[PDB]
């Protein structure tokens, strides 16, 4: 039962100011974290892979880092498309956990 | 110490070589028929790391397997029912005079003959409107009555296009590459392995492409030997061009039998007023789509040179005019409309004047025709130009005004705007390997 | 390494690795080799009987090679012949960790008619000497 | 891919809730994770367990025995059963596809769970 | 015992013996897999040419799945696979001297997958473990 | 064992040689029984297709039958089953080198079918047998 | 299955006696066993001998070395040869199949060892 | 098979002889040994050399480099050139066909050596 900690649920932004998301293990297993972007009446959507690496498609703004038990996402000059919830989760054993996502508003 | 031989048996090594593929269709009709397997509709897309495999266009035999492979369907189809035996009869034409226009004076011919009825020892007189394209002096005929006999097209089945995959049997394998930048033939940093392919249209054309696969990022001017002039220059567009084709003419078809159980359809009466077909395409996007495809054209030419775009070279209709299967009657578009411009360093539709033509030849054998039934109502077609196909003319000066013409007519290159990534492997599962054993006695 | 994480490499995926990371898959490869047209007029008629025939005769000729060697049943067989070294003077550290299966064939493949005949003079030599010690 | 979730929107408290999620695109016999996620009101989301193409189940501890999951391989459908259902539990439910960096969920459906 | 009590079994005679009864009646059922035509225009041409490749990739379907568990040419064999606790719960005496095969095969028809997916992963699981202790 | 002497056997070499000459040579009558179509309208459409899958057949078929008898694989197998001296009064002497093995066939044509049921029924046996002694 | 004895009705002593059973409806190369039985006058019947389906032989001891039993797997036919007969081995000649509770007989034929 | 020698019938001493042998009805490259053998004044039979199927070649050693063996495969023919001639070399030089117990010559030509 590794438990995934988010900071925060909700927090308050403006359009071009950097954000920054966090997410605390319980442990301290290994790099590989995803994050996960879901817009209202969407399904979510894999974002990162092993924490600091982007998918295809990934627009460059979306940036990730952290190791250990600390892992940091940023989000830097925010646009109207990447209002959404954001989940950090680990996959490395069996149970698969959650967060308790972070919703952003503009 | 020394190292001896093993047999590793299963792994993956690949060869370049040509077997034949396999049709498959989702959920009658021309190309399936209700005969391709319906395959699952997974396609195992595994994308392979540090594998570089050379593709090589031009050489390949998908597009010739392609080419062949419907030929046969095109003749399949026109088998089982009725052909048009009876109708080289002299004909009686005189000019339409009802309600037309000035442009279109003499296009349409009332026709009439004495085509025999359903007991062979009766006769009867049938009247009916034939195209100027289709009927030629001796008082008229037929235009191919010198040529072989023809068939009905059997308007039962249709010629809307349907999604078609090939593939191999087992032992074999399909590999394509998704690289934005990818040129005709060469080494491919992207290679990735399919079971088969996605949906490939089999629509006809022989000047522009229409409802083709658009273009990853930017236009690609993907052609072979550039120097050479005899050869065709393949463009695929990126942001298609919407283009209207209609004609609103009232057409009545009349069902006349020439015999027993084999009836025949032809046009009628006109009701309403005579007018051409026209195509319609933006001056906004056609413009727009022009300069960006000459700016990938001065990739392989100077950039102080002028680049002029002019009409066909003339002769047969075929190739000639524009040719498209938008609404089950077949259009041949004047297409000179398209090509007036002049390009140098540094109002929302254009009309283009259309034949319609009844007697269809279609690929260059000369012994096969086709006849496209008359249609009640009207056709309207919404259709993509996403492709051209341009030919280059010799006798260029110290490289400079050097311009560029539309052409071809081999039906090979339309199929090679999709099946430009994929190519066929054989698995050659045997193998060696040297590491440290000793079979045991 | 589980959720998205896990492997499923399925067919024709380790045809971009190592050596030791390709031999451990040679299960899946072989798998595709028969299967595929599992579920089902002139066209398609001598073209579907033509399509499996060709292919059955390839997966035959493979195991009856493979059988003539007395590796059949086996996925990864080892026989006790020896090899001459200049075919390849390279030693099992700079080639089982470091390269791909398809590079290496274009370098062996002017030998493979030698060394293909080399394991049937092999393999009756066992059978021969197997016949007058066990009478 | 293409998953469709189908099913009776009400469930009497106490008795069993049965979806189905039709699959269509692609074989349950081949590759990857097959899963149930369901979304509670108030957007969070909470595991429930999965399936393989071989057929072995694994669940959430946190729902104890309460769930089985099973499937039918000639539909190419696979299935929910949950037990014991109480008002807590009403939510909607999601049948997802997960693996290689793959991510496919379908539309949804909504169920409550009142008497 | 002999004369008209001598028994041939003929073909497929074994349906309702019981398991352990059956057990030596391997034989009579694989070698009817292939022949029965081998005494011999669109009808009844591509009816035959269509069945007999299909009689004989599925034999070799079976038959290369055979030898991927390391089970080839043999006809009862058996691995080190452990099958486990909750695919049936009934011992040795409750499964082979009391009841026959046709109606076993619908209680592991859920689990057919799961038993033959376990059978081709150990088998390559000890051939790298053969490779180890030969070197 | 040069010039004159020298070993050009080809297909079919030693048919007229001796049993010990041509023991030597069941290797090179193996690899012609799938290829000579390995490169490639009603005519042919069926005339090719059915005697391809009938080469397909006749060697599954061979294949089978020393698959029942426990050996196959294996280019000269010799197995436990002791044969009745009522079929050949010769001893080891009056077979290997004075006879030609054409004749000899048709001196066992009638003796073929029980000597070729039994074979099989010694390997049940030793099939059952080999389960009582790992277990 | 039908079973049809044929050959000549009249024998002279000390000669060979040859018999021809025609079976039609079954294969002789597959199942079951294959017998020449026949009937004295008075209704006395004394087995001579069988086949088995692999092709093997036996005899019963009285009849000694005097009867060789032998097949043609082309035709389908199976074949009786009888030595140094004697007149009282006069008697009406069967060729019968049995085995798996299934017993079936020709319709015999005739014959006479007279001089 | 047959085989027939061809080539100049006088060479110049120094100069280097070339003859032809042209087989026909059966491929060189599939195949047994193909030889050539002189034989001198006073009837003395020398070996020089032969070839195989796989190109391979193989030489008297006494000759030294004197001799280079070489065939044209399109053709079905094979050749002799030998450096550095003298009177003592002529002779009537064969083409032969050896193997499997069988042997086979050319009717030969006649060569000589003199200025
Ligand atoms: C296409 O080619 C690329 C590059 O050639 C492959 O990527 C890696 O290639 C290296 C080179 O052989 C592989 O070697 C591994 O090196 C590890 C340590 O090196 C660094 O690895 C990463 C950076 O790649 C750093 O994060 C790390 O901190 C190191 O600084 C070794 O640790 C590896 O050994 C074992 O590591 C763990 C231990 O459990 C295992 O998970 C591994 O599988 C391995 O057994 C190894 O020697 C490396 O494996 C390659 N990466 C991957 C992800 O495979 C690509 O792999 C190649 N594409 C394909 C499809 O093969
Ligand atoms: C390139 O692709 C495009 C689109 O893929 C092609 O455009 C289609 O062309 C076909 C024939 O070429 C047209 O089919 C005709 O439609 C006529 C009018 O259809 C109306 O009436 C129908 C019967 O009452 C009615 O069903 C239909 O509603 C819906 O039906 C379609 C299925 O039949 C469905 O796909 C549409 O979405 C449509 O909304 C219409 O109300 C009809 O009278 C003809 O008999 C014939 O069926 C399509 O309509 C065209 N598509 C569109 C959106 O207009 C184009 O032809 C391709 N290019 C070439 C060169 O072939
Ligand atoms: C011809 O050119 C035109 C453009 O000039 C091109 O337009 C297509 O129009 C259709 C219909 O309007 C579009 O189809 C749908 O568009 C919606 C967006 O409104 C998409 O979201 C859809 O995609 C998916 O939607 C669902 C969510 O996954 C799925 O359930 C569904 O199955 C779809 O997979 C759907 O495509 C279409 O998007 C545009 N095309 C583009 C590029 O925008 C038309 O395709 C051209 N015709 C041909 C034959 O090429
Ligand atoms: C047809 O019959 C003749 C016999 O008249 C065969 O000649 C035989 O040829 C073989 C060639 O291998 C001889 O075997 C050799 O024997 C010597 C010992 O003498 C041994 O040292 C060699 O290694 C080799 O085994 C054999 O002796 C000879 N027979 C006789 C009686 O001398 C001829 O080959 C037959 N044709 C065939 C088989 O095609
Ligand atoms: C081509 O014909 C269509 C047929 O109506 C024209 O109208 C468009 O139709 C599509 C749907 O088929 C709508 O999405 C567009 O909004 C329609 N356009 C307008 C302006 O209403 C279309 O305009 C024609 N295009 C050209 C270039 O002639
Ligand atoms: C194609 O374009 C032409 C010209 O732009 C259109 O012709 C117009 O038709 C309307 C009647 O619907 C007339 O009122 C206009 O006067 C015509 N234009 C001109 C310049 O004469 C035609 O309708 C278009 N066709 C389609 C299918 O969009
Ligand atoms: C292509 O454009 C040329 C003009 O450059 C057309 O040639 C004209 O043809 C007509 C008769 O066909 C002559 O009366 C004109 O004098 C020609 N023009 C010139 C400048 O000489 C040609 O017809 C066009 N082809 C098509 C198919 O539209
Ligand atoms: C295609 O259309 C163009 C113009 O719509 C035709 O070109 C005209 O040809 C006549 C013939 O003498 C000239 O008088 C005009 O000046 C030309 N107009 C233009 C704009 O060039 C062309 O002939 C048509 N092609 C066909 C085959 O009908
Ligand atoms: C069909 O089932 C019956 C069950 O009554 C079997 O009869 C048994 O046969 C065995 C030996 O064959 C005897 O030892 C038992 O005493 C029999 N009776 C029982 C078990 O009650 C019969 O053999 C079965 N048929 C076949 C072909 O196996
Ligand atoms: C009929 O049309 C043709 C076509 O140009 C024309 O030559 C002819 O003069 C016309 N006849 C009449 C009577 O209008
Ligand atoms: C064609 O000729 C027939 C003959 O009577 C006539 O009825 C018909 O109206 C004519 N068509 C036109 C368009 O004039
Ligand atoms: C058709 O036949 C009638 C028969 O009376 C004749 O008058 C008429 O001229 C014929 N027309 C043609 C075009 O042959
Ligand atoms: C048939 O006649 C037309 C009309 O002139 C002509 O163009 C064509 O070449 C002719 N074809 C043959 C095969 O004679
Ligand atoms: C891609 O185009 C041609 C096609 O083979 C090739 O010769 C050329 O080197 C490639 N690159 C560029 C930049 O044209
Ligand atoms: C074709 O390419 C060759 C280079 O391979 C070049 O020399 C030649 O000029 C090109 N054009 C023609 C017409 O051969
Ligand atoms: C054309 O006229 C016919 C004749 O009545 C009619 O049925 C049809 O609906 C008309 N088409 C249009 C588009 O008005
Ligand atoms: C088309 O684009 C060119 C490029 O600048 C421009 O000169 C020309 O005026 C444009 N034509 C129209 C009709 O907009
Ligand atoms: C043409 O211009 C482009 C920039 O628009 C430049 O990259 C290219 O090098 C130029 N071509 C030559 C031959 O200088
Ligand atoms: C194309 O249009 C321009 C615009 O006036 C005109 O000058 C030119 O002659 C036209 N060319 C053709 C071939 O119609
Ligand atoms: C060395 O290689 C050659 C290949 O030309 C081979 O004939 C020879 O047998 C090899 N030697 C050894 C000792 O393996
Ligand atoms: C083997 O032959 C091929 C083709 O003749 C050649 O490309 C290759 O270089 C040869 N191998 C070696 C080691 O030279
Ligand atoms: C096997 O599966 C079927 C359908 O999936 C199911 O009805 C049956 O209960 C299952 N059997 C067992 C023992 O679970
Ligand atoms: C099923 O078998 C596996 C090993 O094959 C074992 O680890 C597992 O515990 C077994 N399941 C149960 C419920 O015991
Ligand atoms: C073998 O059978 C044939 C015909 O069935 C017979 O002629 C021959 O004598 C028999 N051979 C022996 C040894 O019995």
């Amino acid at each position: 039962d590794i438990v995934m900690t988010q900071s925060h649920r909700f927090m308050s932004t403006s359009v071009g100011d950097r954000v920054s998301i966090t997410c605390k293990a319980s442990q301290s297993v290994d790099t590989a974290v995803a994050w996960y972007q879901q817009k209202p009446g969407q399904s979510p959507k894999l974002l990162i892979y092993w924490a600091s690496t982007r998918h295809p498609g990934v627009p460059d703004r979306f940036t990730g880092s952290g190791s250990g038990t600390d892992f940091i996402l940023t989000i830097s000059n925010v646009q109207s498309e990447d209002l959404a919830d954001y989940f950090c989760h680990q996959f490395d054993r069996y149970p698969l956990t959650f967060g308790d996502g972070t919703k952003l508003e503009l | 110490e020394n190292l001896w031989v093993t047999v590793y048996y299963g792994v993956p090594v690949w060869k370049d070589a040509e077997t034949t593929l396999f049709c498959a269709s989702d959920a009658h009709n021309v190309w399936a028929t209700h005969a391709c397997v319906p395959t699952d509709p997974n396609p195992q897309e595994i994308h392979l790391e540090n594998v570089t495999e050379e593709f090589n266009m031009w050489k390949n035999n998908m597009v010739e397997q392609m080419h062949t492979d419907i030929i046969s369907l095109w003749d399949q189809s026109l088998k089982p029912c009725v052909k048009l035996t009876p109708l080289c009869v002299t004909l009686q034409c005189t000019n339409v005079t009802n309600n037309i226009t000035d442009d279109m004076r003499g296009e349409l011919k009332n026709c009439s003959f004495n085509m025999t009825t359903e007991l062979r020892d009766k006769k009867q007189k049938v009247y009916s409107l034939f195209y100027r394209l289709d009927v030629v002096q001796i008082e008229y005929r037929l235009i191919n009555c010198n040529t072989s006999a023809c068939t009905q097209a059997c308007p039962k089945v249709s010629f809307e296009p349907i999604p078609i995959h090939y593939c191999a049997p087992a032992g074999f394998a399909i590999l394509k590459c998704k690289d934005k930048k990818f040129n005709g033939t060469g080494p491919c940093p992207s290679v990735s392995t399919v079971q088969c392919t996605h949906g490939i249209k089999p629509v006809v054309s022989t000047q522009l492409l229409l409802n083709g696969s658009l273009a990853e990022e930017e236009v690609m001017i993907r052609s072979e030997n550039i120097t050479n002039n005899a050869k065709n220059i393949l463009v695929q567009f990126n942001t298609p061009v919407q283009i209207n084709c209609t004609r609103p003419n009232n057409n009545t078809r009349k069902s006349i039998r020439i015999g027993p159980g084999q009836a025949f359809y032809a046009t009628g009466d006109i009701i309403g007023d005579i007018r051409q077909a026209h195509c319609n395409v933006s001056k906004a996007t056609w413009n727009e789509t022009l300069g960006k495809v000459v700016k990938q054209l001065r990739k392989h030419f100077g950039n102080n040179t002028i680049i002029r775009f002019a009409n066909s070279s003339g002769g047969d209709l075929e190739v000639t005019t524009h040719s498209f299967n938008c609404g089950g009657e077949f259009f041949y578009c004047n297409t000179s409309g398209l090509f007036n411009s002049t390009w140098i360093s540094n109002n929302d539709s254009i009309t283009l004047p259309c034949r319609i033509k009844q007697i269809i030849n279609m690929w260059q054998r000369i012994g096969q025709c086709m006849y496209a039934p008359p249609i009640q109502g009207v056709i309207r077609c919404v259709s993509n130009i996403t492709g051209l196909i341009l030919t280059r003319d010799g006798g260029s000066t110290n490289s400079t005004t050097e311009t560029f013409r539309p052409g071809g007519g081999d039906m090979r290159d339309n199929w090679r705007s999709e099946l430009y990534k994929y190519k066929v492997v054989k698995i050659e599962p045997l193998g060696v390997a040297p590491t440290r054993c000793k079979r045991r006695v | 390494a589980v959720g998205i994480g896990a492997v499923f490499l399925g067919f024709l995926g380790a045809a971009g690795s190592t050596m030791g990371a390709a031999s451990m898959t040679l299960t899946v490869q072989a798998r595709n080799l028969l299967s595929g047209i599992v579920q089902q007029l002139t066209v398609w008629g001598i073209k579907q009987l033509q399509a499996r025939v060709l292919a059955v005769e390839r997966y035959l000729r493979d195991q009856q090679l493979l059988g003539i060697w007395g590796c059949s049943g086996k996925l990864i067989c080892c026989t006790n012949v020896p090899w001459n070294s200049s075919w390849s003077n390279r030693n099992l550290s700079e080639i089982w960790d470091n390269m791909t299966w398809l590079q290496w064939d274009k370098e062996i493949s002017n030998y493979t008619q030698i060394i293909y005949g080399l394991l049937e003079e092999s393999q009756n030599q066992q059978e021969k000497n197997e016949q007058d010690l066990l009478a | 891919v293409q998953l469709q979730e189908s099913g009776p929107g009400l469930v009497k408290p106490s008795q069993s809730l049965s979806l189905t999620c039709s699959v269509t695109g692609y074989s349950i016999t081949s590759a990857y994770y097959w899963n149930w996620i369901r979304q509670f009101p108030g957007k969070k989301l909470e595991w429930m367990g999965y399936l393989l193409y071989d057929g072995s189940t694994g669940y959430n501890p946190s729902l104890k025995n309460r769930i089985s999951i099973t499937r039918d391989t000639s539909k190419n459908q696979f299935f929910l059963k949950l037990n014991s259902v109480t008002p807590e539990d009403t939510a909607t439910y999601y049948c997802s596809r997960e693996g290689n960096n793959r991510s496919y969920w379908g539309q949804g459906t909504t169920l409550i769970v009142s008497s």
